[PDB]
């Protein structure tokens, strides 16, 4: 996997 | 449950059925009859999980015979087994499986032929001249390919049939018992009480 | 890399704008300081969709409040936020700080960790990067800093954070939160890098 | 019982619609908006008659959304019920799709909902007229009213209440004169000036700052006038 | 005709006569005021003692909602203890959510749209109450009076129940006299007053007063009942005003 | 509450009849007359339209006769947009029975199913009874050609020739009188069409106002055909046998 | 591989045509740019099934949307409607979507990942070949693009994928949605993927294959 | 609380009469007149624009409303039954077809669907039925050009020409002598504009007059080009202004 | 235990001039076990064809349900449906089990009778869309089938010539899978005439 | 008259008549008297019998060790209500280890009531009851009616000429108030006041039912040759 | 299998 600071 | 064997002949359809009912290392029984007539031209032989044979066969059974009083008419095999194999198709995606599998011997008083049906607990229907289900299949099937002929006799069926068992006896690992047969024809359903 | 820091005029608001897949980063200029009210905005951390879905919600449930009970409380729009966190913990992956301007009450900062507890904090820190400047902000941090003192503060830890943190970069944005208005800030690597 | 209940009457009527509309007028308050280049201005008649009231809580002008308000002509009750869930439907909207909703949406959303009370026997029609007003982001400024029936319709102007004929006959003949579909004025005060001006006229009363209620659409934002800004806006009429 | 049988149900004139008759149960009720004060409220209700056998100061009828609001209501008890169930259900509710306590007005239109959903339906009966409830929240004092129809207003002063006009008339004085505001410890005293003068309307049975209050000075911003001294107090000043 | 606008749709009379299906039939009695008549080599299904409209699409219209599978069909007497609601049921109920059996529904399972349908309407939910009539016209291997009338009441029976909708009285006593039971499709179709011409409410019987459908063996070896007659079809019949 | 590119007056979206079942191509020139409503186009990556089928039902619910608010439908909607649909589904509904068209509010480029995450971008790449497309744009990517640049830009990150990318080749699909414009859908606007003559024909002589029956199959009624 | 009207409030009357649908149809008498013409190339569907008050916007109140690119509608009776059906119409063609088929459905079976909600309001417990007549005006590949009538009952009629609502009874006596299998598209247009005349009173003008086709696809209103199958919208709007050339040469 | 590979089989479809030819292999099995040497994979809906490769119970399964939609289609529509219709209509029940899918590789083959256009499609177990001018492929022997059919496939075949191309590419991809084979069956399909040849294999 | 159908309507003068006819199945049910100390609470109740050959229709209810009621009217609509109460006393004991206090039981009683009056389909409680208890604030009786209106009293009695026990008490009040420590002599004071209600019929051994609970007595009733000592 | 640029 997934987006992901 | 483990052997059950059919053969579609010229004017008869013979199913054969193994008699143990074994629990661990105990045959509870060794005279189990594994078949339900559903219809007066129409018997189910089965074999799978315990007690979702029995529970599945009576069921349909059930449902064969309502059917049979509300129309006072009998089912063709044909319909029969769409039945049943709409059943097991169902079942195969429900919360806990049938885990049955049947074969279906009748005569169809219409069309004046026997009908063998192979149904596999998926769902998987076929119409054969000959049908086994379960590891029988491994010797039976090579060995009717051989001496199977379609034209005939029930007497040449049951021929055919004591070579099948005799090879089972000869080569499966576990004790079955010997089968109970049983011939459906024109005038219905009856057993051979001597094999 | 997200900071949120209350001062004498109000609340400054801080953060990268890297967007990672593993190794890969997916978007080198995420915007990652969100409007869920006028004058309460957010820092997101952790699941890119998670923290999208929530402040969707939290901003539908502050308008809608608004519509019948006037302007919310930064401690609202951080309850909003809590309950959604709090009683989907087991399915959210969202580190998130609530920062906002009243009137009567300036600047807030409230964050909400994992768990989906609150904290009230003079500043707070949040992300993967945050953990490199701890040390930093805590030796360098003073309450009722200026404008500028704090813009330099945030730059200056988010810029270390950046510096050490492989999952932190791109450029630092900052959103300031005082009777003035909302004012956005950007500062390019070029700049902060060599601090 | 074909008068108790929402269905036909031999003569093809819902006699529950027409009393609901005669509902409408139970409140004896006059309602009136117009539209200017940049605005729609919505104003309405404002009658404390017990002096224990608190005056700043006696109000049928809502802030449905920050762009849509809404003027009420009927009971309070029936009022409040309407502005509630036009307020969830537009904030609904706004979540699902994206974008605020425009006021001819959520017009005739109302509408749909006032619809079903009429075909719908359980559920009884409000006895209220909803006039909507923004400055839509597409359509510009904007005028649609809801009534019992489920009917609405866009106006360049619109008047509503008891006298609501002698008022509508007022901005017609303007209209006529004038020969456009609006206010042509660049500040909202001014359209705000004209909309009082022609209400005086078509009553034939005059006005304090406490007799009146002012909603103002803009770009962005719809918001009401406070006793002082509407006092300024009458100080502004009578100097001319 | 037969629009007055069925709730819900539009008259030729566009009313709901079935609410109208839930008027008449709150006309029969006993008197209850509320008077608005420079920082709060002041709640007072005309307790009619039936009996020797009722037991004083334990048959209490003004309601706290959270902790922060006051309820006083006319005509039928139980419809009243309903609502205020209802209005402490949306307390938390709101509580729960947005952290803050209940704002007055946002409260005011909980209870508003919970009571006008009971003239929706013929399947349900209108409340049979005129409430006077309000408090103290960030915005400051709010008074309100929330009628069988949904109907409420904000009020300086508001009366319902039998003598209604009595204390109307009553209150109307105050607001004329008082321009710039009324204390706290006034507003309790003109209270008792009132309910004094009102009873008059009500004078086969004697009665017992009870006052409650709501004050950022005196009570810190939440509601409690005036009992004792200050109780003593008040009735004290009423039976000097009668006479 | 709701109990004072309630009708009780599904209750007995003082007599024993329930009001809604006798009310329902009254209905019907004011449809166009429906004619079935069943040959030893086929059946006839005889529909005539109400009063038409000279403005009437005639060619791309369905009011009267509907197919409900291959050897099945309906002609209906009284509210269309009730029949089709039960039309679509009874076409569901017939795949149903296909995909579970892999065999053609039987006539009269398909006609007792859609009459037990109705009779659940006359005595639960408190909902009116479906305003309609239907001739089933059909086909199976058990039975060969069958016809079966249902109505309002969900009660259904057997016929050798019928008449649904208006002046049945008149039309039965025709039938009755010229029916024989060595009779074939050709026979019935003039049968049929004469009964029509002499009960019609209308001056004289035109091809513009009938629907007409055979079910014959008439196709190639041991195998039904359903034929909906077209306009012209009709015309030429109607010609062929002297009326027009 | 799958891009959008904004420029001057609109936004551009291309896509590759190879579609795969494992390491077997299944389709060598598919369609990956869809119609969600005539201004608005959707390139997409991943489940193929999943692309197709939430894009048609956007498209759909973005159609009745138009005709009840009597209004363009904006990218905003269509946006909005997507990522709350994927992200209700974790992630399941494995579509990876580059979202873009002109609508009254102006010219729009959005992606979409299946747990319902949104970027906004002047230049966006999804897919397996994603990483070969985007060091394309960012190598050659600027402020102030015209039209034709867009187009070049687009097709170049996309030839990226289909040379370097083995999940990526055929053709290039391009979509151009410029502002007061119709929407033009340049369907295999690139073709350099031609597969050359080949060396023999393999026509049989007729009687090759051994037959054991013949009939005639009724089509008819 | 609930719904507790879980009963018909349409029954049969001992004559035999459905009281609710028989009112709904009176409802539809009072309603404004409007009307359908099928030519052999196109079908015009045509309706007054009876505006409440000449403050109100009557181009923001649409009569004539689009139900799928191929098919259009208008009525005559009460208005805000009608946008609902609309509403519930356009959503049916999707979920109900499209979704399925991939396709838009052909004019008789929309209509079909239409007719069910209306039946089923007929039927269903506490409900009255639709106050609307509906014309539907449509084309398909199979069927071509089709009108069709829908009535509160849910039944509906397929149609050469006809009229509903006020002056229907003069309407189609008016469209029989006019009416001919070779008409033109724009010979129907011309005798709908003549047929609509006589039942309106008061201006008669594009403003006043709502009028809709089913005629040749509109690749320039399709909003897109690159798909060769995709060829347009056969239904289009009249605007005011193509109304107004044709009332010069009437 | 892979649903796609217990019963074993295969599909394979072309295109030639103004026709259309669709072909299976006829084997059940149970893995190693073959049970029958009759077992069909290609149904017909009108002029519309429909081959399925996969689990056996969902082969007659759908088989049954597509014939239940097209009686209902054709009742309502009161005309055949056609391949670009019923392709839709395929990938729109099979999504509708989109998280507990058909183990099945179905494959659309016919000739529109309107506008006389041979089409075929094939789809994955969850509906998706695979439009080809060449050729479809599907089952235990794809990647043999993919080798064959573009290898062998020429356009514009004749009727006779395209039996001969799509018969030796389902018989030798066929001969190189344990799970395919025991017989053949090919359709091949004309504007106004279907034929169905049997065709001779190896039975091992 | 039109406005008694259901429990739903108004009357023109603002009446609930199905409340009124509920009320007035109180007044034909036998007559039972409750009033208290400061140390205890006391039920006496007046039992009626079909005929001679019938048992004598019970009157009293134990609710928990240190609550319980008598009734008057429908005694299956006390059994209900009774029912309630146990639970509600029950789930304060399980839950917060704490006796539900009487005023507590009274305001729940109220509320159960209540949304019976204002609902359709429903009818209203046909039964009254008196509530005795010793909580943590000492001894309680409360007066239950069937419109949902609870009250708390020194003494009171409901039932057919229960003004005669209403009259007698309120005259007794300054007397029975301070019987404390003494349970006998309470019960005596119950069952004169109780008397004062008897027509013709006097209190036999079988016919009079007591029930006492207070400080350190539990709830307990006493029928049969255990009331013998009070007649 | 599924089919999966
Ligand atoms: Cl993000
Ligand atoms: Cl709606
Ligand atoms: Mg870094
Ligand atoms: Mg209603
Ligand atoms: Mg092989
Ligand atoms: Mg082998």
């Amino acid at each position: 996997x997934f987006l992901f600071x | 449950m483990d052997i059950i064997l059919g053969i579609r002949v010229q004017d008869s359809v013979i199913l054969a059925s193994s008699k143990a009912v074994t629990r661990g290392i105990s045959v509870l029984k060794d005279s189990d009859d594994k078949t339900r007539q559903l219809s007066p031209h129409t018997l189910m032989s089965f074999a799978g999980e315990a007690g979702d044979t029995v529970q599945f066969a009576e069921y349909i059974q059930a449902n064969i015979q309502l059917y049979s009083i509300r129309e006072d008419y009998e089912l063709s095999p044909q319909a029969v087994s769409s039945f049943v194999r709409q059943e097991l198709a169902k079942s195969i995606r429900s919360r806990r499986p049938y885990q049955v599998n049947v074969l279906i011997g009748g005569y169809d008083k219409k069309k004046n032929k026997p009908e063998l049906y192979q149904i596999d607990y998926l769902g998987t229907k076929v119409e054969l001249p000959y049908g086994a289900h379960g590891y029988s299949g491994f010797y039976t099937f090579s060995l009717l390919d051989h001496h199977y002929r379609p034209d005939m006799t029930t007497e040449e069926g049951l021929d055919l049939l004591k070579l099948c068992v005799q090879e089972l006896e000869k080569r499966m690992p576990m004790d079955f018992k010997g089968v109970i047969v049983k011939i459906v024809d024109k005038d219905g359903i009856r057993q051979v009480d001597d094999f | 890399s997200i900071m949120a820091v209350t001062f004498k005029d109000g609340v400054i608001l801080g953060a990268d704008s890297r967007t990672t897949t593993g190794a890969y980063i997916a978007n080198r200029v995420t915007d990652k300081l969100t409007r869920v009210h006028d004058k309460i905005w957010c820092c997101r951390s952790g699941s890119a969709a998670d923290t999208q879905a929530i402040a969707d919600i939290v901003q539908y449930h502050l308008e809608l409040y608004t519509s019948q009970y006037g302007t919310p409380s930064t401690e609202t729009a951080a309850s909003v936020f809590k309950e959604l966190c709090y009683e989907n913990k087991d399915n959210l992956t969202a580190g998130i700080i609530v920062a906002g301007y009243d009137d009567k009450n300036k600047g807030e900062v409230y964050t909400i960790p994992l768990g989906g507890s609150v904290h009230k904090l003079p500043y707070a820190i949040a992300g993967s990067g945050s953990t490199f400047i701890y040390g930093y902000c805590d030796k360098n941090f003073r309450e009722n800093m200026s404008k500028e003192e704090t813009v330099d503060f945030i730059k200056h830890s988010l810029s270390q954070a950046i510096k050490w943190d492989g999952s932190s970069g791109g450029v630092i944005r900052m959103v300031v939160l005082t009777a003035a208005g909302v004012e956005r800030l950007i500062f390019y690597p070029d700049e902060y890098e060599q601090l | 019982y074909d008068r108790h209940i929402t269905i036909f009457s031999p003569e093809g009527r819902l006699y529950q619609v027409e009393y609901a509309f005669k509902a409408t007028n139970q409140t004896n308050i006059n309602s009136l908006a117009v539209r200017g280049k940049d605005c729609t201005v919505v104003i309405s008649q404002k009658k404390v008659p017990d002096k224990l009231l608190d005056p700043t809580t006696v109000s049928y002008i809502f802030c449905i959304s920050r762009t849509i308000g809404m003027v009420v002509n009927g009971p309070i009750p029936d009022a409040r019920n309407a502005a509630l869930r036009a307020k969830a439907e537009a904030a609904e909207f706004r979540y699902k799709y994206g974008y605020d909703m425009p006021c001819d949406v959520l017009a005739k959303r109302m509408a749909n909902l006032s619809q079903i009370y009429t075909q719908r026997a359980y559920m009884r029609p409000l006895g209220v007229i909803l006039t909507f007003v923004s400055v839509d982001e597409e359509l510009g400024p904007s005028i649609y009213k809801t009534d019992p029936a489920g009917y609405y319709v866009g106006y360049k102007a619109t008047a509503t209440g008891p006298k609501q004929q002698e008022i509508t006959t007022n901005l017609e003949n303007h209209f006529k004169k004038s020969k456009i579909d609006h206010i042509n004025e660049e500040s909202w005060e001014k359209v705000v000036e004209f909309a009082i001006t022609h209400m005086i006229d078509a009553l034939g009363t005059e006005f304090s700052k406490n007799d009146l209620e002012v909603g103002v659409a803009t770009k962005d934002k719809f918001f009401t006038l406070s006793a002082e800004n509407i006092e300024e806006r009458l100080v502004a009429i009578a100097e001319q | 005709t037969g629009y007055d049988l069925s709730n819900s149900v539009f008259s030729p004139d566009g009313r709901n006569f079935q609410v109208e008759y839930a008027v008449k149960a709150v006309e029969n009720g006993t008197t209850s005021i509320g008077i608005k004060c420079n920082d709060g409220v002041v709640f007072a209700v005309e307790k009619l003692i039936t009996s020797k056998l009722l037991v004083p100061q334990k048959n209490v009828k003004i309601q706290v909602v959270d902790r922060h609001i006051g309820c006083v209501y006319s005509g039928l008890i139980p419809d009243g203890r309903h609502l205020v169930n209802r209005g402490r259900e949306e307390a938390a509710s709101f509580k729960k959510l947005y952290k803050t306590p209940i704002p007055i007005p946002a409260f005011a239109d909980r209870l508003g749209q919970y009571v006008q959903a009971h003239t929706l339906y013929n399947s349900v009966r209108p409340f049979g109450v005129s409430t006077i409830f309000g408090g103290v929240d960030k915005n400051g004092a709010h008074l309100y009076m929330l009628e069988p129809s949904g109907s409420y207003w904000g009020y300086k002063g508001a009366a319902t129940g039998k003598g209604r006009q009595s204390a109307k008339a009553e209150l109307e004085k105050l607001v004329d006299h008082h321009p710039e505001g009324l204390s706290a410890r006034e507003a309790v005293k003109q209270a008792a007053k009132i309910i004094y003068l009102a009873h008059e309307d009500n004078k086969e049975k004697d009665f017992e007063l009870e006052i409650s209050w709501c004050s950022l000075s005196e009570t810190n911003g939440l509601h409690k009942f005036v009992k004792g001294d200050l109780l003593q107090e008040a009735i004290d000043f009423a039976q000097k005003e009668i006479n | 509450g709701s109990r004072r606008y309630d009708s009780r749709t599904t209750i007995f009379s003082p007599e024993g009849r329930l009001y809604q299906v006798e009310y329902a039939l009254e209905s019907i009695s004011h449809a166009g007359t429906a004619i079935g008549i069943m040959a030893s080599d086929g059946i006839v299904l005889a529909a005539e339209r109400k009063v038409t409209s000279t403005l009437l699409e005639q060619d791309t219209s369905t009011e009267k006769l509907y197919k409900l599978n291959d050897k099945i069909a309906v002609a209906v007497a009284g509210l269309t947009a009730d029949a089709e609601i039960l039309i679509n049921t009874a076409r569901i109920h017939a795949q149903n029975y296909l995909k579970t059996y892999n065999e053609d529904i039987p006539v009269e399972i398909l006609v007792r199913r859609l009459s037990d349908i109705k009779q659940g309407y006359t005595q639960h939910g408190g909902l009116r009874p479906f305003g309609v009539s239907f001739i089933y016209a059909g086909y199976d291997d058990r039975y060969g050609y069958q016809l079966y009338t249902s109505n309002p009441s969900g009660n259904y029976t057997g016929w050798k020739a019928i008449s649904v909708g208006a002046n049945t009285s008149a039309a039965q006593t025709l039938l009755q009188m010229d029916y024989k039971d060595d009779m074939k499709v050709d026979d019935a179709i003039e049968l049929a069409l004469k009964t029509l011409s002499k009960t019609t409410d209308s001056s004289a019987l035109t091809y513009d106002r009938l629907e007409f459908a055979t079910i014959r063996k008439g196709a190639n070896d041991g195998e039904v055909y359903q034929k909906i007659f077209k306009p012209q079809e009709i015309k030429d019949i109607l010609v062929k046998t002297g009326i027009t | 591989t799958i891009v959008g590119v904004k420029f001057n007056n609109g936004v551009v979206i291309a896509a590759d045509t190879r579609s795969t079942q494992g390491p077997i191509v299944a389709d060598k020139n598919c369609a990956k740019l869809h119609r969600i409503s005539p201004k608005i186009w959707c390139a997409g990556a991943g489940t193929a099934a999943d692309t197709e089928a939430v894009t048609q039902l956007i498209g759909s619910n973005i159609e009745l949307h138009s005709l009840y608010t009597s209004r363009e439908p904006r990218v905003v909607s269509a946006l909005q409607m997507l990522k709350q649909h994927l992200f209700k589904y974790q992630g399941h509904i494995g579509a990876y979507l580059i979202v873009a068209g002109v609508d009254p509010t102006g010219s729009h480029l959005f992606s979409i990942h299946a747990h319902g995450s949104t970027d906004v971008g002047y230049y966006l790449s999804l897919g397996s070949g994603s990483l070969a497309a985007m060091a394309v744009l960012e190598s050659h990517w600027k402020q102030d693009l015209t039209k034709e640049e867009a187009i070049k830009l687009a097709s170049d990150a996309i030839q990226a994928g289909i040379w370097n990318d083995l999940g990526s080749g055929s053709n290039v699909d391009v979509c151009v949605m410029e502002i007061g414009k119709d929407a033009e859908y340049l369907r295999n606007y690139l073709t350099p993927n031609v597969r050359e003559e080949k060396q023999k024909s393999y026509k049989f002589p007729r009687g090759t294959t051994a037959v054991l029956k013949e009939s005639i199959v009724n089509i008819c009624d | 609380m609930t719904d507790r009207y879980s009963f018909s409030l349409t029954t049969f009357s001992p004559s035999g009469k459905l009281g609710q649908i028989d009112y709904a149809l009176t409802a539809v008498k009072q309603g404004v007149t409007s009307l359908g013409i099928k030519a052999t190339n196109g079908v015009v569907i045509a309706t007054e624009k009876k505006s409440s008050s000449p403050l109100a916007m009557s181009e923001t109140l649409s009569k004539v409303s689009l139900l799928t690119p191929d098919i259009g509608a208008v009525y005559s009776g009460m208005g805000p039954d009608y946008r609902v059906l609309v509403d519930k119409s356009r959503k049916v063609a999707h979920t109900s077809y499209k979704r399925i088929y991939g396709e838009y459905p052909p004019t008789k079976l929309l209509v079909s669907e239409v007719a069910k909600i209306m039946q089923e309001a007929t039927q269903s417990g506490g409900v009255r039925p639709f106050g609307v007549s509906l014309l539907i005006a449509g084309h398909d590949e199979f069927n071509g050009f089709s009108l069709y009538q829908v009535d509160p009952s849910g039944s509906y009629f397929p149609w050469k020409a006809t009229a509903i609502g006020k002056g229907s009874v003069a309407a189609k006596t008016f469209l029989e002598k006019r009416w001919n299998d070779e008409l033109e598209l724009e010979d129907a247009i011309h005798i709908a504009l003549l047929t609509l005349k006589e039942s309106v009173e008061g201006e008669f003008n594009g403003d006043t007059i709502e009028l809709a086709i089913i005629g040749d696809e509109n690749p320039d209103l399709l909003g897109y080009t690159g798909i060769p199958t995709d060829k347009g919208p056969r239904f289009r709007k009249l605007t005011s202004q193509e109304i107004n050339d044709r009332l010069e040469a009437l | 235990s892979d649903p796609s590979s217990i019963n074993g089989g295969i599909v394979v479809a072309m295109t030639g001039k103004d026709c259309v030819a669709i072909a299976c292999d006829l084997r059940l099995g149970s893995q190693s076990l073959g049970v029958s040497n009759k077992f069909e994979k290609i149904f017909h809906y009108g002029h519309v064809f429909l081959g399925i490769t996969g689990l056996a119970t969902d082969v007659t399964t759908l088989n049954e349900m597509f014939r239940y939609k097209t009686n209902l289609y054709k009742l309502k529509e009161e005309r055949a449906i056609e391949p670009e219709t019923f392709t839709q209509l395929v990938s729109s029940s099979l999504y509708e089990r989109r998280f507990g899918p058909y183990f099945v590789g179905p494959v659309v083959a016919g000739i529109n009778s309107k506008s006389g256009k041979p089409f075929i499609a094939g789809f994955d177990l969850i509906g998706c869309i695979d439009e080809a001018k060449d050729f479809i492929v599907s089952g235990t022997a794809s990647d043999q089938l993919f080798g064959m059919c573009e290898s062998l496939y020429e356009p514009n075949l004749e009727p006779e010539d395209l039996f001969e191309t799509i018969s030796q590419a389902l018989l030798n991809a066929a001969d190189r899978d344990a799970l395919s084979g025991w017989g053949a069956v090919v359709y091949i399909i004309k504007k106004d005439e279907v034929v169905k040849r049997y065709l001779k294999m190896r039975q091992d | 008259n039109n406005y008694d159908g259901d429990t739903v309507t108004f009357s023109p003068t603002g009446r609930l008549f199905q409340v009124e006819y509920a009320l007035e199945a109180i007044k034909q049910g036998s007559v039972t008297v409750g009033l208290r100390s400061n140390t205890h609470a006391v039920l006496v109740a007046l039992k009626r019998n079909a005929d001679e050959l019938s048992s004598y229709q019970k009157k009293i209810i134990k609710c928990d060790e240190h609550m319980g009621l008598s009734l008057a009217g429908l005694a299956p609509d006390a059994r209900v209500l009774s029912n309630y109460l146990r639970q509600q006393c029950n789930y304060s004991s399980l839950v917060f280890n704490r006796k539900l206090a009487v005023e507590r039981a009274g305001h729940l009683l109220c509320d159960k009531a209540q949304k019976n009056t204002q609902s359709y389909g429903g009818r209203p409680y046909g039964v009254g009851l008196l509530i005795i208890g010793y909580d943590k604030s000492g001894a309680h009786l409360l007066e239950f009616q069937p419109s949902g209106n609870v009250t708390e009293l020194y003494g009171t009695a409901i039932g057919a000429r229960s003004q005669g026990a209403k009259t007698y008490l309120e005259r007794t009040l300054d007397t029975f108030i301070k019987i404390d420590g003494n349970p006998d002599e309470l019960i005596k004071a119950g069952v004169e006041a109780i008397s004062q209600s008897l027509r013709d019929e006097s209190l036999t051994v079988d016919n009079l039912s007591i029930a006492i609970v207070g400080k350190d007595t539990p709830f307990t009733i006493y029928d049969g040759e255990a009331v013998a000592k009070y007649i």
